C-alpha cells in the first residue's frame, strides 16, 4: 500500500477484479461486470484506485458521467421574461466502493476529493454547474454530508449536491 | 451497416405483425424504430434530474452563496496532492 | 423460436446498447422489450380508434333515420 | 309552393343543383361543390328542402354531424344551413332547425347525445340562432352556439 | 388502386428522403403514413368543440337549466306539423 | 420541380380528401404538406439526439484525465 494511484480506467480491461471486496454486494457487483461495460459505453468514465505495480490489483473504485437537471414547472413567469433553458448541465458521481482493506482511512474522503479536481478541471472546458451524488442508505447519506453535499429532500431524498464554485473554493 | 439476429416466440411475432400491418410498417421497420425511440427515451431520462419545489429551492441557493468546503473535505485534498 | 434479420447504422446500435446497459438487460432483451411494449401501445390505440368509429357510426346511423 | 318537404339526401344525387342561390357565395358552393361528397363520406348528413317536381328543385339545405365537446362528450352540430332568396323573411330557416332539431331528438333517444351546437358566420346568422333559443358562446367559441337536448325535448311536448 | 401525382421542388424532396431514411422508410411510404395520419388527426379535430371556461359553464348551465322553447321556435316546430 | 406519385386505397382516399377539404386546401397541396410538416418534425427531433450527442462527448471527453 505504499504504491496506491487514482487511474482512469484504459478500455483494455486489463485489472484484476473478482478479488475485491467492499462489503456491500451490489457495489462489488457492479464491478463484476457492469463496470467496465458502463465504461466502454461512454455511459460513465471510471476511476481505479489501485497500486502502482504490475499485477495492479484494485482497492478502490468511483465513477463520473455528465448530468443535468430541471425544475418540475416554473409558475407565475411573467415577471419580466422567460428564456427558458432546459438542459442545466452537471456532473453526477454515480458509485464509489472501497476495498474493506482500506475502511475507517480516509480514502473514501481522498477519492471524493480526486473526482472534484477531475470535475473542476472539466469546469474550465466546459459549462458544470455542480456535483449530484447518489446515497443510497443512511451511511452513504451522513457520509456524503460530512463532506459539504446538501441533501434534497422527497423523491429526491437519495440525492446530495455540491456546487462547482465550492469545489474551486476547495482547490483555491 | 451491422446486423443483429433476434429470435422471437410465435405469439410476440403476430403481435409485433399486428402493430407493424397497423403502422403500414415491415416487422423489421416497426421493431428497429420501437428499440431506436425507446434507447433515446431511456438514455435521456437516465440522464436528467428532475428536482421537485425544495430541492430546486436548495440547489439554487447554493449556486447563489456556494458553501466554504468544510474541515474534513480540505483534509482529504490536500491528502491526494 | 422464429427469425427476424435486424440492420442497423453504428448509431442505432450504439445508443441501444447504452440503453440496454442503463435499464441491465441483453441487447436483445432491450430490443424485443421495446418491440413488444410498443406493439402493445400501438394496438391499443388502433383499439381506441375502431371503438371510436363505432359510436360515430352509430350516430351518423341515427342521425339518418330509424 | 304548397308541395315541399324535407328529406334527407336520397344518394340519388339527383336534385337540381345549379339554380340555388341563398346569398352567400360560399353557402351556394358549398351546395354545389361539397354537399354530396361530404354526406357519401359520411362526415355529414344533408338534409334537402325540395318540392315534388321531377327533379326537386332545391330551395333549401341543412348538415348535422356528430361531435363532442371538452375541457369525450357527444352532440350534434349543425354545420350548415341556407335557404333560397325566394323563400327568405319568412321563417323558412326556423322551420328548417325546428326538423333538425326534431332528427337529433329522435337521434338522443338510440344514442346520448348532450344537445346541438351550431356555426354563425356573420352576425345575421348569430342574431338568427340567438333567436330560436341557442346560448351564445364566448373567446374562441363566439361563433358557436348551444341548444340542450332537454330544451329540443320539452319543444315537441 | 388510386394514384396521386405529386409535384414539389429539390429542397423539400431532399427534406423528405432525409426524414424517410431517418424514419428506416421509403419515400412513398414516408409520405403516404404522414399524409394518413395528419388526415385521421384533422378529422378528429374536426369533429371535437374545445370549450374555454366561460363556453364551458354555459354549455353546464344549459344543461342544468334548459331554456324554454321561444315563441318563434314554437311556432316553426308547430309549422312542421 | 420533381415528380413523386403515391397510390392509395379508396379509404385512404377519401380520408385525405375529406382532410384537404376541411383545411381549405387540394389533396395534393394537403399531402404535400402533411409529408414537410411530417418531414421537419421527424428531422428536428433526429437533430435534438445528434445535439445532445455532442454536448455528451465534450463533457465526456472534459471528464476523461484532464
Amino acid at each position: 500500500m505504499d504504491d496506491l494511484t487514482i487511474e482512469i480506467l484504459t478500455d483494455d480491461a486489463d485489472y484484476d477484479l473478482q478479488r475485491f471486496d467492499c462489503g456491500e454486494e451490489a457495489l462489488n457487483l457492479f464491478l463484476t461486470t457492469h463496470l467496465v461495460r458502463q465504461h466502454r459505453n461512454k455511459i460513465l468514465r471510471a476511476y481505479i484506485l489501485c497500486r502502482n505495480t504490475p499485477e495492479r490489483q484494485v482497492l478502490g473504485y468511483y465513477t463520473l458521467c455528465g448530468s443535468c437537471f430541471e425544475r418540475a414547472a416554473l409558475p407565475s413567469k411573467s415577471k419580466q421574461k422567460k428564456i427558458p433553458y432546459k438542459n442545466i448541465p452537471s456532473v453526477t458521481l454515480g458509485r464509489l466502493a472501497i476495498d474493506r482493506s482500506l475502511q475507517g482511512q480516509g480514502w473514501g474522503a481522498t477519492l471524493v476529493a480526486h473526482a472534484m479536481n477531475v470535475v473542476w478541471s472539466a469546469s474550465l472546458a466546459v459549462g458544470i454547474h455542480g456535483l449530484f451524488v447518489e446515497a443510497l442508505n443512511e451511511k452513504a447519506h451522513t457520509f456524503y454530508k460530512s463532506l459539504g453535499f446538501i441533501p434534497l429532500v422527497g423523491e429526491n431524498e437519495n440525492a446530495l449536491f455540491f456546487p462547482t464554485k465550492s469545489i474551486e473554493l476547495l482547490f483555491t | 451497416k451491422q446486423r443483429i439476429d433476434l429470435r422471437l416466440t410465435d405469439d410476440d411475432k403476430s403481435m409485433i405483425e399486428e402493430a407493424a400491418a397497423i403502422s403500414n410498417q415491415s416487422v423489421s421497420q416497426f421493431m428497429l424504430n420501437s428499440a431506436s425511440q425507446r434507447a433515446a427515451e431511456v438514455i435521456e431520462q437516465h440522464r436528467r434530474v428532475i428536482l421537485n419545489e425544495e430541492s430546486w429551492t436548495r440547489v439554487m441557493d447554493a449556486l447563489s452563496n456556494p458553501p466554504s468546503p468544510g474541515e474534513k473535505l480540505k483534509r482529504a485534498a490536500k491528502r491526494l496532492q
